[PDB]
């Protein structure tokens, strides 16, 4: 009602995931995926509580497929184009020339998009499972070779992952 | 160019000396040089056409601030209780919050 | 009366920057085959919410919130449900109101 | 309004537990670091040593 | 640079004395070193650069 | 020369997260709470260092974990 | 379009 009540909302990346698997490993899944960002274009200010807007990709797909394999779920192409032209009546026609007595204002663009997924059966020993937890180890090492040697900082680091 | 001559304005009397005048003349509207040129004090038959020039310069600021912070804490309730029963400690405060329906 | 008065100008610019942020966090819990254990180390701040208008404060948690629910089997094996959140406050979003 | 409202530092744990008589059990524990650093510099004059 | 020269504003008297003015002259935008170089009191043919 | 009459803004970025988890099925004499139990300690002999041998505060911490 | 145009490649792209 009326013309208060504070909620939250979210943004950046997100990902929702239902499976349900086969005795072939064939795998029947909903799928949200969503990439949204803040755009200081369409934001509003209202009294001083900015009220912003976004961009943002979604996809909410049903689908089943087989182990391992490779689908796309969306995908776009898009060009776009606009000119507009002012000029004099007969002076803007002079070629070359005309460009004295004429102005041009002109916009082109283009997006490209792709949004594909991948569902595989694993286990904890699994391939995927494995490049991840590697990734982890690789990370906590970059982060303990920034720090200084006698730092406290870093014997923390060496506690965590343990 | 413009042209300079002397005029006498409307209702005024006419033994009072005359006044600077002109023909036709423009004054063109700066759109984003507004302000960058100066028109109130041109000589509108214009002598002096060109200016290049630039002016600039640089500022600075001198940082040399370090700062460290160390916080311990232990806190050690006991309690007791009989079986199947229940036990609330607090050991603390209260502050008022402006809430309602 | 036919002329012309025109001019140009110009901006100079140098600026060049970066910027490296790391952090782990490494909770931990225990808790019972069947049971729940609710985890918080962080703060709560005052928010203005209420019903309808346009009063009531409430709290709202941030920080590193960890929830778990288990149930072991005879093996051993582990089926659960698991909540980890790590949230910070971010001086770019904040409103003054 | 001048009605202040604080914020809190807040430490809570809601354990559900079983024990033998007179052990004791950790229901809770965290290690955190955190490190961030940003530099602003000029393009090439910045990149000398000292 | 600007020229300085004689020039009697419109509407004036024809036997008053002639006042300054310039011929094309540009007082440029100082963006971030605005009120830290001076511009009111500058002599506009430069003299004394740096 | 081009940069001359020329103006770029370039930005770019990265971010990396993994999020894992293991669980362990324990007594109160594993040794995933052996080693909590055993940092506590450590933390508590670290405070107690700090302070001044005569101080009040120390005889408060020498009293805690028992 | 202009023939090198990114933009006429999109145009080239669609409508397969």
């Amino acid at each position: 009602a009326a013309g208060q009540n504070v909620t939250y909302k979210d943004y950046g990346i997100k990902l929702e995931f239902e499976p349900r698997v086969d005795d072939d490993n064939n795998v029947s899944m909903r799928v949200l995926a969503d990439v949204s960002d803040i755009d200081p274009a369409t934001s509003v200010s209202l009294n001083g509580f900015t009220v912003p807007g976004f961009i943002t990709r979604r996809s909410n797909a049903e689908i089943n497929v087989g182990d391992g394999q490779t689908m796309v779920i969306s995908g776009l192409v898009n060009p776009k184009t606009a000119k507009n032209v002012s000029k004099l009546p007969w002076l803007g026609d002079i070629p070359i020339l005309g460009n004295l007595f004429k102005s041009t204002n002109f916009q082109s663009g283009n997006t490209d998009l792709v949004i594909l997924v991948t569902p595989r059966v694993v286990s904890a020993a699994s391939l995927e499972n494995i490049r991840q937890v590697s990734q982890a180890v690789e990370m906590k090492d970059e982060y303990r070779n920034t720090l200084p040697k006698g730092s406290t900082t870093r014997d923390a680091v060496d506690r965590t992952l343990g | 160019g413009p042209r300079n001559v002397a005029t006498i304005p409307l209702g005024q009397d006419l033994t009072q000396p005359p006044v600077a005048g002109t023909g036709v003349r423009v004054t063109p509207p700066l759109g984003s040089l507004n302000g960058a040129i100066d028109l109130a004090n041109l000589a509108r038959p214009i002598a002096g056409t060109t200016n290049f020039g630039i002016i600039t310069g640089v500022l600075s600021t001198i940082n040399f601030a370090l700062s460290n912070g160390d916080a311990y804490l232990i806190a050690n309730p006991q309690l007791s209780a009989r079986s199947g029963g229940r036990t609330d400690f607090l050991a603390g405060g209260q502050v008022p919050i402006l809430q309602a329906l | 009366n036919f002329g012309i008065i025109t001019g140009v100008l110009s901006t100079i610019n140098f600026a060049l920057s970066n910027g490296d942020a790391y952090l782990i966090a490494n909770p931990q819990l225990s808790a019972r085959s069947g049971g729940r254990t609710d985890f918080l180390a962080g703060g709560q701040v005052p928010i203005l919410q209420a019903l309808a208008a346009g009063q009531n404060v409430t709290y709202k948690d941030y920080g590193i919130k960890l929830e778990f629910e288990p149930r072991v089997d005879d093996d051993n094996n582990v089926s659960m449900r698991v909540l980890a959140d790590v949230s910070d406050i971010d001086p770019a979003t904040s409103v003054s109101l």
